[PDB]
RNA sequence: UUGUAUUAUUUAUAUAAUAGGUGUAUUAUAUUUAAAUUUUAAAUUUGUUGUUUUAUAUUUAGAUACAUAUUUAUAGAUUAAUAUAUUUAAAUAAUAUUUUAAAAUUUAUUGAACUGUAAUGUUACAGUUGUAUGUACCAAAUAAAUAUAGUAAGAUUAUUUUAGUUGAAUUAAUAAAUAAAUAUUUAUUUUUCUUUGUAAAUAUUAUGAACAAUUUAAUUAACUAAAAUGUUUGAAUAUUUAUUUUUAUAUUUUUAGUAGGUAAAUGAAAAGUAUAAAUGGAUAUAACUUAAUAUUUAAUAUUUGUUUAAUGAAAAGUAUUUUAUAUUGUAUAGUAUUAUUAUAGUGUAUAGUUUUUUAAAAAUAUAGUUAAAUAAAGUAUGAAUUAAUAUCAAAAUUUUAAUAAAAAUUAAAAAAUUAAAAUAGGGCAAGUCCUACUCUCCUUUACAAAGAGAACAUUAUAUGUAAUUGUAUGUUUGAUUGGGGCAAUACUAUAUUUAUUUAUAUAGCAUAAGAACUAUAUUCUUUGAAAUUAUAAAAGGAGCAGGUUAACAAGCAUGUGUUUCAUCGUCUCGUUGUAAAGCAGAUUU
């Protein structure tokens, strides 16, 4: 036998296997191949994160994303938090933008995949696609998709 | 480490460059390298002077010297030595040739 | 017992700049990737990509109209489309093609469109010794090939243009020529050149244009930087002002670029336009099939091409006498034929000849057309049964030898190599040229750009470097024309033929390979922690999304699945595993004392519940 | 010692009344007017961390590149070589080069009381090694040594400073202006309204990105104060279309006073550098490797002496037998102890041959269904791992670069004692799976190379060769030691030929003596085919790496027949999705 060498580094180039993994043209269902985060970090997911400056009775928690545009912006339509503590945590729900329906959850972070963007975001704002909760989608692709008005044809 | 500097002001505490109105690295190469190409233009703007033997050198003067050593001992005119290490040929014609 | 905490067990690459930073330039190729380009002096400043779709667009004169209606150009290739354009905005450029999309035409007809404006409008006078146009190409037989070319579109546009080679008397040769016909082009080495300019046979003060046909090894040590000097020469004639002010402009075409050629652009004309496609540069055609076969001893190679020789139909004069044999080793044997006997085993005749060459339409963005007929200075005046072929080898030795073992076999072959004498080696390529020989053993120096009818190529030496590899590829797949290259390779280039292999079966460019194991399977520190930070995204996406994990076992699923760890120092890695000596020190303090616990034991249970006593 | 020999140099931790209350008294941390601020350091980490390692404390030990050259005094170059030498300097001086630490290897030596054999407790055999082991770390033990310490790592003693750039550079290899960055020393007054850090000598220089898109275009701060930053109306309410309500000022960084040389990193004593001799701070300074000491753990674990049925050697002890009772000698082991524990050779059987606390509980160890005993606290004695830590870290929420008691918000966290492993601490980039490469191992026909030996030459011991063998042993995928280009017959000129412009030759060249270092000009003294195989050869648990979102796919089967992959169909038939957002194996801590 003639055995040969070569690096998977060489080989990684085209590790993509399909013109949406290749070009980013769509969605990422969960086969994003190269990934681009932040120069410092460890742990390799995205932050969507929020800011409190007081308690409740003076900063409703949804008032917390405030920094950040889109509807997060306005008062949520449904509130989950008087009545008893949901098992999933989400206290806060959104008008459905679309097929696509905005929720926050009384936790400190919830480490999802979006297929949009198709990497591991960790925050409260969760965004799923006709109630199935199998597709979450980061509140960045959210805003994005809304803005581009893509909201049932993602 | 970082060179730490005596402060004036707090605008010095803010300021990240120690000479803000200078050239970042890359543009600093690029104007020195245009520099350089000018200066280079200017000297060549005249043809290239063909030195005499003395002005060659120190390993060429020699070396031409030894070549027509005869010649300078034996006084003729029309005695060239065609040695090999002399300025090369420019190509076209110059004032001083 | 010796360590038992690694982060990374392997050895990263010394390379900094690149993957072959080692390597010489003219044994590599210089990635392309932005991220290269970046850095790069040349690809970073001016790029140009945006293309002219058609000759009528492109500003022409009704000769070059003509001359390339007679050359049977219609379509510009992509090549051609995005460099006319800069060639006659009159800037410095350089062209790159991936071995047959044009780059002659590309970097001749926008020359002589800016030699008639030169000549009729501005009416800048012609003198005896000073040309309008260097061209220099490395090899004899493309310095001929560049002359047919120049010399159609002189005939069509009355300029004139003229080509030296090597003969029996050279000087006298030169000089006569020089002394007889004032030329506006001369087709040259740029050693002779050089050797002109220096016995001021020749003068810079009328040119305005240099041309290079091969960048690559003209820029190289390969060629003893005879164009560079040359080069430098015509900056020191355009920096000299008591002359009429010549815009001296030069054209490089290359169908590799290296780090070389891009450094050597760059730093001597900083305002150079690049004319490149990075998606299909640096790669062969489409339109070419690949065979590595493995021999298991180097004696097995004859027989190896002799069953390929019989395969694409070049079949041996069966000998069965001594005096055919003797015949056989003695004299030639060429074949013989026509165009009507071949199409019995103008439209018609270019019907035939596509079918003959395996012409296919060239499938550009929007816009196809079909290859147009060689161009060569020897025309196709014999044809045979049999493919035509090309076995490169190892050397000139190499190329002799298998030249007479086909001969002594019963083939029909032509050898070419320098040590040939010129009547030789002239005979040769005209006769393989021509088709009376169908069958051609040579070395690299056919390898280096020729336009030549070959249906397939063999490598009865297999390459080490991409560069040598993809000419000789290049060689027979031409615009659209199908064309095969096999290769007879042995334990030595397993590294090298692997690794073209998987780069041809992906599709990705031969950027950075070499025959060295080491050097192909060590990565770079810095690409392998992108590779890393890809992968450990991928895990960490594949569980979340797949895998549900409780409380007490976040954490380590977290740290081993989904966080990255970046290595202590990774130029000492192959010393200390990739992690810091004091957190080694403490683990292997750990563990020896647990070991020797366990020894103690041991020894105990061995002789007795007592160690030393039993 | 016929000078404490002389001269200089160095030097010990035995030892201890110290004070009867300045701050608070519902919880955040020195400067007392109450507040505010506050919650380690060093190295490592060049993806700069939440990674990694060290530090209980007191005192001490601890590491070497000469920051400077006064009259006698005088210093070139240069050719391959012969040779040539038109033609400007100088303070001739050498000795040194952190520190701790490599799996080391080398030399010499001992060990068979342990253990493993043979012999019948003893003898014999030992580190190119005896039979898993060879005296409580088997790459053994003892003695010597400062190996490429480098391409492991760590440490490295001198505050108040006084000047340039903060992501550039990168071309192996024939006549091409110039690597840059950082640091050290040093150099140049060139005109233009203003402004502008250029150059040389010298030292060092792997802190390392894969794709896509586009493009000749896109952690620093002198003090005081000042101070400018920051839930309806293309609907809603209503009925079978009408109603409704659609600027400022101010808060934290555009300034002075005073301190005060200057725009930040090469210690300071006029007191042994002694003439000085009773009131000289000569205060002149290593948080982690040394040594000693004092603490924490520690109100701790442990220890605890009220009951005895029974050996007459020797190696082994040497513990003061007052006189113990031929010559010579009687009692009191080993495991580091006054310890698990009779050392048993011989030999015998009624000598009671005499040291184990305590007034409960948990836990832990022992102890008339089916297939209840023993070990306490307390009095007394008094260890060990550990120890960055302010009197400390209730809790929740939110967030920052990997566990983050780190940050912020919110909130409200008493003290002691016992028990409990819930969290943290207590070594761990690991597990399985697929691919790839290599190692170990096997083999022989090739490579190197042993040692040994046969044979040969010369005349039972040797010298000189040594193609066999062994293959113990080390190797056996970097081929640019290639390819190209160069091809005597310059110069002026002539002739022939030409695969449609190549090819070939030749006519011309002797000789010449006064103006004295001398003028970019000349292609002439003579290479036209090296008929490959070097590179030793080959096969299939462990190590490293990748991938885990696999690999393959204009297919498959033997010209023909047939969609791909999958949704858990059915006994060929057939529904649905898909053309990848699809298909192997693993998915554990
Ligand atoms: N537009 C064109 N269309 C068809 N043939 C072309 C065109 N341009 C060049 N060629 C032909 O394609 C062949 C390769 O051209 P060439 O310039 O020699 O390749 P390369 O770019 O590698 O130098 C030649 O036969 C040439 O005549
Ligand atoms: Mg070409
Ligand atoms: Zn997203």
């Amino acid at each position: 036998n003639i055995k040969g060498g070569v690096g998977s580094f060489l080989m990684r180039r085209a590790a993509p296997k399909s013109i949406r993994q290749k070009y980013q043209t769509g969605p990422q269902f969960y086969k994003r191949k190269f990934f681009q985060f932040q120069k410092g970090h460890h742990r390799l997911h995205r932050r969507i994160s929020g800011v409190q400056t007081g308690s409740p009775t003076h900063q409703r928690e949804y008032e917390r994303f405030h920094h950040l545009p889109g509807d997060v912006r306005t008062r949520p339509q449904f509130d989950f938090t008087f009545g008893e503590t949901r098992a999933d945590r989400v206290m806060f729900a959104w008008r459905k933008r679309g097929d696509l329906q905005l929720y926050q959850m009384s936790g400190r972070g919830e480490t999802f995949v979006c297929y949009r963007c198709g990497y591991p975001v960790r925050s409260q704002l969760v965004a799923v696609k006709a109630d199935n909760w199998d597709y979450r989608m980061c509140y960045r692709c959210y805003t994005n998709t809304v803005h581009r008005g893509m909201e049932n044809d993602t | 480490l970082v060179k730490r500097h005596k402060i004036t002001n707090n605008q010095m505490l803010l300021m990240r460059r120690r000479e803000p109105y200078k050239p970042t690295m890359k543009d600093r190469q690029e104007i020195a390298d245009r520099a350089k190409l000018e200066e280079f233009e200017r000297k060549n703007a005249d043809g290239l002077m063909f030195v005499p033997e003395k002005a060659l050198p120190p390993w060429q003067k020699s070396l031409a010297h030894n070549a027509k050593a005869l010649g300078s001992r034996i006084n003729f005119r029309g005695f060239r030595v065609r040695v090999a290490d002399g300025q090369d040929e420019p190509g076209f014609p110059t004032p001083f040739r | 017992v010796p360590q038992q905490l690694k982060a990374y067990g392997g050895t990263f690459s010394r390379s900094v700049g690149e993957r072959s930073n080692h390597l010489v330039s003219d044994v590599v190729l210089q990635s392309l990737s932005p991220s290269s380009t970046h850095n790069s002096p040349l690809l970073s400043k001016n790029i140009k990509t945006k293309t002219v779709t058609s000759f009528e667009d492109m500003p022409l004169y009704p000769e070059l109209r003509s001359a390339l209606r007679q050359l049977r150009i219609t379509t510009p290739s992509p090549i051609q489309q995005s460099a006319v354009e800069v060639i006659m905005q009159r800037k410095d450029t350089v062209v790159a093609a991936p071995h047959g999309e044009g780059k002659t035409l590309a970097y001749l007809l926008p020359l002589y469109q800016n030699m008639i404006k030169d000549r009729d409008v501005y009416k800048i006078p012609l003198r005896e010794r000073r040309p309008r146009m260097i061209l220099l190409a490395p090899t004899r037989e493309l310095i001929a090939q560049l002359h047919h070319v120049c010399s159609v579109l002189g005939e069509a546009t009355g300029l004139h243009a003229i080509s030296f080679t090597s003969r029996k008397r050279a000087n006298h040769r030169l000089s006569r020529l020089l002394k007889q016909q004032l030329v506006d082009v001369m087709i040259m080495d740029p050693k002779i050149v050089l050797r002109l300019i220096r016995a001021r046979r020749v003068f810079l003060d009328d040119l305005r244009y240099v041309a290079v046909d091969e960048a690559d090894g003209m820029l190289s040590s390969q060629h003893d930087h005879d164009a560079v000097h040359l080069l430098m020469k015509v900056q020191k004639r355009v920096m000299f002002k008591h002359l009429w002010p010549v815009q001296t402009q030069t054209v490089f075409a290359t169908a590799f670029i290296t780090r070389k050629l891009e450094f050597v652009v760059g730093k001597k004309y900083p305002d150079a336009v690049t004319c490149i496609r990075r998606q299909r540069m640096h790669r062969p055609p489409g339109t070419l099939r690949h065979r590595f076969l493995p021999v298991e001893r180097e004696r097995e190679k004859m027989d190896t091409l002799q069953h390929l020789l019989k395969k694409h139909g070049n079949r041996p004069r069966e000998i069965l006498t001594d005096i055919e044999e003797e015949q056989a080793y003695s004299k030639p044997h060429y074949l013989s034929g026509s165009l009507e006997e071949l199409v019995e085993l103008d439209e018609m005749k270019e019907r035939v000849r596509h079918a003959l060459e395996g012409v296919r339409p060239v499938h550009w963005g929007h816009l196809t057309t079909v290859a147009a007929p060689f161009t060569c200075h020897v025309p196709r005046t014999v044809f045979a049964d049999g493919k035509r072929c090309i076995i490169f080898t190892r050397g000139i030795d190499c190329a002799t030898a298998v030249y007479h073992r086909l001969r002594g076999c019963g083939y029909t072959c032509s050898l070419l190599h320098a040590a040939l004498p010129a009547a030789v080696r002239r005979r040769m390529f005209a006769d393989f040229a021509s088709g009376r020989t169908n069958i051609l053993c040579s070395t690299d120096v056919a390898a280096r750009g020729l336009d030549l009818h070959v249906d397939f190529v063999v490598n009865f030496d297999m390459p080490t470097n991409a560069l040598t590899y993809l000419s000789r590829a290049g060689r027979t797949a031409r615009q659209g024309r199908l064309g095969q290259v096999y290769s007879l390779y042995t334990k030595r280039q397993g590294v090298i033929v692997s690794a073209v292999r998987a780069f041809l079966q992906k599709q990705l460019p031969l950027e950075g390979i070499s025959n060295w194991k080491r050097h192909m399977m060590e990565p770079r520190y810095a690409e392998w922690r992108t590779h890393k930070l890809n992968a450990i995204a991928r895990s960490y996406v594949s569980l979340i999304t797949q895998k549900t994990i409780p409380a007490h076992l976040e954490r380590t699923y977290l740290r081993h699945n989904a966080t990255w760890r970046p290595l202590f120092h990774p130029q000492t890695t192959g010393v200390h595993g990739g992690v810091p000596p004091r957190q080694q020190q403490r683990v292997m303090d750990a563990i020896t004392w647990k070991a020797v616990c366990f020894r103690r034991g041991l020894l105990a249970r061995r002789k007795g519940g007592r160690a030393k006593f039993g």
